[PDB]
């Protein structure tokens, strides 16, 4: 509540990493990386207008995992839920260490193990209490740290004067070859969306305004995008391999000149904390919508939502345990496996924007058959150019909850078709 | 809201089989389900079956065959016939239903009801006499005039005081068959100075037969 | 094959009155529903998924149980909570309802307000004779006629008897006697009498005419 | 129909690897091998438990399949279907290679790419044609090639005289037994033959859970009681088996002499479960489309199974492997459908207690262990199973779940539906 508080978010909940996305793209060049820009941002628009029309036939609670609900059942919401619910916070560990990896990096306050890690279960709790007492009040920090954050990319623009860069520095492969090693990065840059969706119950005037800010920040964070990562690769700090190993960050005050005293990772490192309490704000919603059906503890349940703090009690001891101990194996992979759980919740939604609203079409039934179609292939593509191991897990978890589901729900599940009775 | 109402026909003969249908409105028809549940006089309700307007349909064992659920998309409704019925087998009103979701497992919206009497007693119509009071007047304080309709065998009837107006004080009885003939009654209660003066007229009607008769009571 | 078998079959309370209705079941299952049907009418949704109420329905009412044993309450009776309550399932196949449990509100005790009619005109100028009689508004149902009365005989067979539900308005009941037969027997004699032997008084109210 | 036939295959579409098995796990030495049997078959027992439960509840067309309908709807139902459709024929391609690799291996009839590649397809026909034509017939096929390919591992015991043979990659005893069940995991991928056997079958209800239980017993001590009666004492030590496929090495050290009549009948007991895996290919086919899921053609007149289509493919799936080059990729294809089949699996778990948690006893804390058995069985399966194969098996529900969308969008039925 209202809108521009909720686009704001629904963008900075996909920049997370915006500032830095630019150098670790342009390691497989950033000349013919625009070349590739197009198939990322016209498959996430395209998922960007299922989670928009989705909910404007249903403001839920809610999903995503309300739109699963209804389109296959309890047995695949439960589920939805709990991919989506560990992907908030399992995901939240990696933006502090980066988000506090920003204050800390240029001064340098502190920097130290057993040091950074309490600042950071510190700054945790401070967004947990945030949200717990303040869905207003939240949205209000966000919209006002998202809003610095974007000084730098909306300032990088201003272009004078690119100078003709590497054009498809990548790794010698064919043209098609080379746009694919681009994905991996471009992909799950939009992992953002349905942050108005999950949003939903709260957000208010819903209906209307969650689909205007679903398409918003999109659109927002899809010209920050493409309006920043050819900013640079022309041409301020080209060749490639001149970014190609450094960091970006101080690199935007010499080729046009700010000198520094770099006043850009002094809010850069708040657009990660921003986007903190956000996430966590999904955590519980998530957690809620499911907690006031029959698939999830209740105590998810209980003005905002109370359980919020098992999210925080969660994300600290998964703080120290990757963090103390050095090993660290199980904590550093389980990080990155979350972010595929996030994908699971954005297929069904696809299936079920068809499968449910097959009426309310138009009927420009092809126009929106084919739109579902492109958003289905987008998160079909992502999890395929994805490492194995990450994926392999991703799997073991969907075995997991499967169990998990059919040991917890034994008798209150209502089966579709049941047995006979003798 | 759910509309979801049937059509009150009709008097079977043995042997031979009956349509009974369900037209549904205030949701789209494909969906959801359509049950059936068969409720003998006055006990209780034994489910039949349901059919998905998309395709398919479940059917309760019990009734195996006897009956075929089937459904028009364009119409917006759906057909049910009773295939060898029998004497015993006469409903028992027979309603159509739809859950609140599917899947299970509580239905959340009745059809209004289809009585089903399968006879070979011949259809009948009524025969309504003007019951007159009471022998003498001055009497009482208030007076009890009553309606008697005998000789009738489609069930369906409608007795009636002053068009529905003089609705009070009115106690209209089941109907009771002798021999293969429902006989009815009704009584209406009204101050001893409101008879004599306005006119307590009947209006018993009976479209089985088409045999709408408007009888008056007078002394 | 799932047995509902629910109890009591028929029961009374009065307004106030806490009432509580169960409901057996063959074997195990996962949630019972329970609708409201009031005389004959379609049945209406009141308790799904063991203890959820309805849209419209009261406070006063609540559901509870589980396995085999579930039960339908309310705290106060009220006059509309009067009619049939029906359990049902779908935890197995087929889904099946119970016997029903038939609720009756509780009133004082009233005595028949008898009245006794003739055969109509247009009865006998058609070769016919019936005799009414109008037992109206008493409490509880149980009432026995008397077999009519034909000069001082009463007869046996001819008798046709239809009982009113329960009058919505004052919680009593009717009760129609009718004495058919020919029009030759209705002149034969001109002794009519119709009595009533209702639990409130010892002694049969009874109405009479003659020709 | 009846029983004796069906509790064959059961235990014959275990055991299409039976006689090659022991080298491959004896790498990871053979010793502390056994000290590994254990886990697997009770794990693999407690899934024979479920499935026979199960099926004894509900004798379905059907699955799996079909529990998993009831269970969790018409999505997971399809959904189950496909996977295991799937993993049926796509998993008899290799079984033709393996199977007529051990006729003209030994002989050696032929042996050249164009050569064996025309044999195969050969009888796969052969036995596409004995099954749209004879569910009894094919079944006497394969209960008569069982025993056969029974011969060798029920006469291996005659034991004398085991000699003391832990040999595996140094690592702790429990990490060693580790890399044991990535063979004996995956070597009880045989049950549920019975439960989509149903419908046919027969006289099921009882015959069916009998058979379950029957073929897995059966194919467990011809397991264990063939793995032990080698790696003790035929062809020890460990790293003299652990590089030679076994077959004629069972005829030296105590055996008689050339002419091995072994791969005989080897060759039988891995076609004769050809047919019955295309049997159930059909069968779970039908299942799914006499529901509102699945092409129609999959069920027809004729009173066996469209059996013809899944031929179709497993010959175009044949060229495309054997002739051409690449050619790797439509052979790790292969691979992944063996993954597939761990999701009915599982759902028949999940099944067993969403569905059948009535009818337990209720023995139910006993019930509901050994179907917690099962489920870790399962998931310990997937888990050791190199991530490359796992990531394609989630690929492909990624497709399927979009398949679906897109095909039953409106004879779908939406619980709960929209409004207005």
């Amino acid at each position: 509540v209202g809108l521009i508080p909720v686009t704001l978010m629904v963008s900075g909940n996909i920049m997370g990493s915006g500032v830095f996305l630019l150098p670790a793209n342009l390691a497989a060049t950033g000349g013919i990386a625009i070349y590739g820009w197009l198939v990322t941002i016209i498959g996430a628009l395209a998922l960007s207008m299922v989670y928009a029309k989705m909910s404007s036939l249903d403001p839920s609670p809610g999903g995503s995992y309300a739109y699963a609900r209804r389109c296959f059942g309890p047995f695949l919401g439960y589920q939805t839920n709990v991919l989506y619910w560990l992907a908030c916070w399992i995901g939240n560990i990696a933006m502090v260490v980066i988000g506090v990896g920003y204050l800390s990096y240029f001064f340098p306050i502190l920097k130290d193990p057993l040091v950074l890690t309490l600042t950071c279960v510190a700054v945790l709790w401070i967004f947990v209490l945030l949200n717990i007492v303040g869905p207003k009040m939240i949205t209000r920090v966000q919209a006002v740290a998202t809003v610095l954050a974007l000084v730098p990319i909306v300032g990088i623009a201003v272009f004078g004067w690119f100078w003709f860069k590497g054009e498809w520095n990548v790794s010698g492969m064919n043209t098609f070859g080379a746009i694919q090693s681009t994905l991996n990065v471009t992909l799950w840059s939009f992992i953002g969306v349905e942050s108005a969706s999950v949003a939903a119950g709260v957000v208010k005037n819903p209906k209307r305004n969650v689909p205007i800010a679903t398409i918003g920040g999109v659109l927002i964070a899809a010209v920050c995008y493409v309006l920043s990562t050819t900013a640079i690769m022309g041409m301020i700090p080209n060749a490639a391999l001149r970014v190609s190993a450094s960091p970006f960050g101080d690199a935007a005050r010499m080729a046009l000149g700010d000198t520094a005293g770099a006043i850009v990772s002094f809010c850069a490192a708040a657009g990660c904390l921003g986007s903190l309490g956000g996430w966590t704000l999904l955590a519980g919603q998530t957690a809620k919508a499911a907690a006031d059906d029959g698939l999830f503890p209740p105590i998810f349940a209980r003005t905002p939502v109370a359980g919020l703090l098992i999210v925080g009690v969660l994300m600290t001891i998964f703080q120290f345990s990757s963090m103390s101990p050095n090993a660290a194996k199980e904590f550093g992979l389980v990080s990155s496996v979350s972010v595929i759980f996030t994908l699971v919740p954005y297929l069904y939604t696809c299936a079920a924007l068809l499968l449910l609203g097959h009426g309310h079409f138009g009927k420009a039934r092809p126009l929106y058959l084919l739109i579902t179609f492109v958003a289905f292939v987008y998160c079909i593509w992502a999890v395929i150019g994805s490492g194995a191991k990450e994926v392999m897990w991703s799997f073991v978890t969907l075995m997991v909850i499967t169990a998990l589901y059919a040991l917890n729900y034994n008798r209150i599940h209502k089966n579709p078709y049941p047995l006979d009775a003798p | 809201q759910v509309q979801l109402q049937q059509s009150g026909p009709e008097l079977v003969k043995p042997g031979a089989l009956v349509k009974i249908s369900c037209k549904a409105s205030g949701y789209t028809f494909t969906n959801y389900d359509i049950n059936w549940v068969k409720q003998r006089p006055g006990q209780g309700l034994e489910w039949i079956g349901w059919i998905y307007p998309g395709d398919g349909s479940t059917m309760y064992n019990e009734k195996f065959k006897g009956k075929a659920t089937l459904t028009a998309d364009k119409s917006s409704s759906t057909a049910y016939m009773q295939l060898s019925s029998l004497t015993s087998e006469n409903s028992s009103v027979y309603f159509c239903a739809r859950l609140d979701g599917n899947y299970g497992g509580w239905f959340a919206y009745w059809g209004q009801g289809t009585s089903v009497t399968v006879s070979s007693a011949k259809t009948t119509p009524p025969s309504v006499y003007p019951l007159a009071p009471v022998c003498g007047d001055t009497t009482g304080s208030s007076v009890t005039l009553g309606c008697l309709v005998k000789g009738y065998f489609p069930e369906p009837v409608t007795v009636t005081w002053n068009s529905g107006s003089l609705s009070s004080g009115v106690h209209t009885f089941p109907a009771v068959l002798q021999s293969d003939l429902y006989t009815l009654s009704s009584s209406v209660t009204v101050p001893s100075s409101t008879w004599p003066s306005e006119t307590v007229t009947c209006n018993v009607a009976h479209p089985a037969s088409s045999t709408k008769v408007d009888k008056k009571i007078v002394p | 094959e799932l047995v509902m078998t629910q109890s009591p079959a028929i029961m009374s309370a009065s307004p106030g009155e806490k009432v509580t209705m169960t409901c057996s079941a063959s074997s195990s299952v996962n949630y019972m529903h329970w609708y409201q049907q009031k005389s004959g009418t379609s049945p209406k949704r009141w308790i799904y998924d063991t203890s959820k109420l309805a849209s419209g329905v009261p406070a006063r009412f609540s559901g509870s149980g589980s396995g085999t044993s579930y039960s339908l309450t309310i705290s106060s009776m009220e006059a509309e909570d009067a009619a049939t309550y029906y359990c049902q399932q779908w935890s197995y196949n087929p889904p099946t309802f119970g016997g029903g449990t038939k609720l009756e509100i509780k009133r004082a005790d009233a005595a028949p307000t008898v009245s006794i009619f003739p055969p109509s005109s247009e009865q006998l100028t058609s070769g016919g004779a019936s005799v009414v009689c109008f037992l109206n508004n008493f409490y509880p149902k149980d009432i026995n006629v008397k077999w009519k009365k034909i000069d001082g005989s009463e007869r046996q067979n001819g008798v046709l008897n239809s009982w009113t539900d329960q009058d919505s308005k004052d919680s009593t009941y009717s009760m129609s006697s009718t004495l058919t037969l020919t029009k030759d027997e209705y002149e034969r004699h001109n002794s009519y009498t119709c009595e009533a032997t209702h639990k409130t008084s010892t002694s049969p109210i009874v109405k009479s005419f003659n020709r």
